[PDB]
């Protein structure tokens, strides 16, 4: 996954995008924005990746102790782990096991249907969960 | 089919003197009111097996528990039906404590943050921060409660136990004395009341039906006697106002002998016939 | 034909720069490798294809065809020297060998070419055309099903051979920061003349390693057919 | 605690044939056995409020529920008194469904995958797949079970209505017939059985309680006749063996005759005793 600039969907809908409300993270309209715009970098040392949010540079995705993802400062909580399971659709575990599980990313849908839904940390299995998937789309 | 329509108060497990409270739109957690303010009707929806939860504002009638997804917050909002209005009510079988799951979102669940008073939301953790306690409001208000009692022929008298030793209950004028308050404690079990007597440690309001109709106090470590329990029902349409029945015999209310407003009246049963002499006010002593 | 030698021996990662001016020629690659492991050997863009040698010296895999992509997958030995035939680019660019050691699911493909296939676009007939490897031998392939990815809408594929008989295992990818992870959705699927099709998830990757046991033409032909 | 050491079955509120069944450490879901292969004893820790389910086992006594963490997936492992081995049983009221959570992790609920035929771990959603129906396993085993009832003086004869026009009840060889054979019923909100004659639609075994201690076969659409109504209790140390008592006066058990065996004695009510013409075989139909 190269370093850069990625706007986030879910594979629920491709017209919903990542960006801050309030302290949540949700799925939302198209702003064409920076809010809606993701630095991802690669930290070598520990193989993950942290994601800051363009409009506010030194916040980055993080997870609070509500099961909410967060948009904080630096701390070992901003390390993503990846997994790739299609072109360009992932699967976000933390880097820490939590609750000793591997969590991860999750938006929950009725019926496919994200709007106004937070994204949540929770326990992850395996690579088949339709609300742990996500897109991240290079631009 | 049993909370449906039930107006409630919903207090805190993690802290038991902490209730939700309503004002303009803004949810927070506060001390007891024993008013509207910390009143809610459970509005069942059978199709979705979920509630609203609806303030009981006198100004503002359709206010209802809203979860403003995606964010954590909590407030009142106008009923609009929504999904995001609607919460699961989990009853923890053991722990007499229920969780309150949002419908929107069955994984997230109210959570009491009583250091800021209001409420969040949290995943489902055993936490006490996450269990409540959901009372009808009238059990709320009364159970521990410690008031007066008076005919309302005149409210300036008192339903009073004579002194530490007689044991008797007349009508005298209010004097602060303690012997004129009562500690109404409610039974889970017996689904009752009983009436604690402030001069006593286990003196409990007993009708005694040996000697017919009449009532004195008595001990409270008496066990089984379903004369030292009462129901207090609500007179409609009131703020303070109750009808007084027995438990052993629910057509015996508490009555003022003959209607009869005046110094050393006897306080006994009668048959009930929702009469003046039978409706009682229970409250704070000033 | 120049032979060059990458001198030392190389542990986990190295980056070879083709001169360019030996691209006019097929040329070739002397190296080992630190330590005993499989490892992952491509050109830039896995283009082009390369063959490896054992060095007696003995083929190992890798074919030539022409504007072919693929990468290999190798059980490389620290005692045995090792030869990469380069082919013609045709192409003044300069090309990159790189090779990596593989500590993850990809040993699953020692020892093959895994051939990049992406001209999936549609339903209908697809065939691609290598040469075949002997009986034993494996050749693999990496293949991306037509369509959006929402993990519900997916296509029949039908895999099958012409002429030689070969056995299937067909893997489910997916990628990390760490290389690739595979799942090992099928196995046991004789390929020669197989009328029965499967159903994979549209937009996601796959790769079927084939085991060549009958070998009746000098090329194997694999046909992908896509249904909905 | 109202459910500490309860026996129960399990069954999914997304498909109700299907009970949480075990076998050597697996769990499945299995159509009903009615047989311990299916039975799990609730067991309450008052510390953590939550409850070990254990199987009923003849073979391997201390079997529990488990969560296979870090995985999603659940088995029978020996008894450690592990957090991955105790669940919090949430009561959705008005569902009358449970959803059962993990006491390690109530972030992950019991879940039904019904075509897979087994149970997994997962997050909360609003689909029946996350409820379960916990029963009594007698309530579970007995309701809509349609039977032959049997003296245990002897097991080759049954309580049979006469005919569908002789509404009399007697005790007489087994022979086949519907009038020999009655589907029981459980009445929820009577906590009480009816006994259905399955040669009529709508008659029930009543005691005809104006005529001392007959029993007839009467209408149910006769509604508020408690009489109508029975008690089933186990006997101890059998499988088959119940004492069946009259709801109107739960002191009249359902009685043979004198305990006589003969084709044709009367099944009556009689004080209860627990004698062995008070104790009735509920079985099968071969």
């Amino acid at each position: 996954l190269p370093n850069g600039n990625y706007n986030i969907k879910s594979i629920f809908s491709g017209s919903l995008y990542l960006n801050p409300v309030s302290k949540s993270l949700t799925f939302s309209n198209e702003s064409s924005a920076n809010n809606q715009k993701w630095n991802v970098e690669y930290m070598a040392e520990n193989r993950c990746f942290k994601i800051s949010n363009v409009a506010e540079p030194n916040k980055y995705l993080s997870y609070d102790n509500f099961g909410f993802i967060s948009l904080d400062s630096l701390s070992n909580r901003c390390y993503w782990f990846p997994i790739k399971i299609a072109v360009n659709t992932y699967i976000m575990l933390s880097l820490n096991k939590v609750n000793e599980l591997d969590y991860a990313w999750d938006i929950y849908d009725t019926n496919e249907n994200i709007l106004s839904q937070p994204l949540l940390l929770l326990p992850n299995f395996d690579i088949y969960n339709s609300n742990q998937m996500f897109k991240l789309e290079k631009i | 089919n049993s909370l449906n329509d039930k107006i409630v108060t919903i207090s805190c497990k993690a802290d038991t003197n902490l209730f939700f409270y309503q004002v303009a739109g803004n949810v927070s957690l506060f001390q007891q009111t024993r008013n509207y303010l910390e009143r809610w009707r459970l509005i069942y929806d059978s199709n979705k097996a979920a509630y609203k939860i609806k303030s009981m504002d006198i100004h503002n009638t359709n206010l209802v528990l809203t979860w403003n997804a995606p964010t954590h917050n909590i407030s009142t909002q106008q009923d609009s039906n929504a999904d995001n209005q609607y919460w699961l009510l989990l009853k923890d079988i053991g722990n007499n404590s229920f969780i309150i799951a949002s419908y929107k979102n069955p994984n997230l669940v109210l959570y009491a943050d009583t250091v800021a008073r209001n409420l969040k939301l949290s995943t489902l953790n055993n936490s006490n921060y996450i269990k409540f306690i959901i009372e009808d409001y009238i059990i709320s208000d009364l159970n521990n409660f410690t008031c007066k009692i008076s005919p309302i022929l005149d409210l300036n008298k008192v339903v009073q136990q004579v002194d530490v030793t007689n044991l008797n209950v007349n009508l005298y004028t209010w004097d602060y004395g303690r012997n004129q308050k009562w500690t109404i404690r409610y039974n889970e079990e017996k689904a009752a009341y009983q009436f604690f007597n402030t001069i006593l440690s286990n003196g409990v309001l007993t009708w005694i039906f040996s000697n017919g109709n009449t009532v004195r106090v008595s001990s409270s470590n008496d066990q089984n006697n379903d004369a030292q329990y009462w129901l207090i029902n609500p007179v409609s349409d009131t703020d303070e106002t109750y009808t007084i029945t027995n438990l052993r015999d629910t057509t015996k209310a508490l009555d003022l002998y003959g209607g009869q407003t005046a110094n050393g009246t006897a306080i006994q049963v009668f048959n009930y016939h929702g009469d003046d002499n039978q409706k009682w006010n229970i409250r704070n002593p000033p | 034909e120049n032979i060059q030698e990458i001198n030392t021996a190389i542990s986990d990662n190295y980056t070879y720069n083709i001169p360019g001016i030996v691209n006019n020629n097929p040329f070739y690659i002397l190296f080992t490798v630190n330590t005993t492991g499989i490892y992952k050997i491509n050109a830039q863009n896995n283009l082009p294809s390369l063959k490896i040698y054992e060095a007696a010296i003995n083929y190992i895999t890798g074919f030539d065809s022409p504007n072919a992509k693929s990468y290999l997958v190798v059980l490389l030995n620290k005692d045995k020297n090792y030869y990469i035939r380069v082919p013609q680019t045709s192409s003044n660019i300069e090309n990159q060998i790189q090779f990596k050691r593989e500590e993850g699911d990809l040993r699953n493909l020692m020892n093959s070419s895994v051939n990049i296939i992406d001209n999936l676009n549609s339903t209908g007939a697809h065939y691609y055309t290598r040469q075949s490897p002997d009986v034993h031998d494996y050749i693999s392939y990496e293949f991306t099903i037509p369509g959006n990815f929402n993990n519900k809408d997916t296509s029949n594929i039908r895999l099958y051979t012409s002429y030689n008989q070969g056995i299937g295992t067909l893997f489910r990818v997916t990628e990390t920061i760490d290389g690739y992870n595979l799942i090992n959705i099928q196995q046991n699927l004789h390929l020669l003349n197989n009328t029965n099709s499967i159903r994979l998830l549209n937009g996601a990757i796959y790769i079927l390693k084939v085991e060549v046991t009958e070998l009746n033409n000098y090329n194997i032909r694999l046909h992908i057919d896509i249904t909905n």
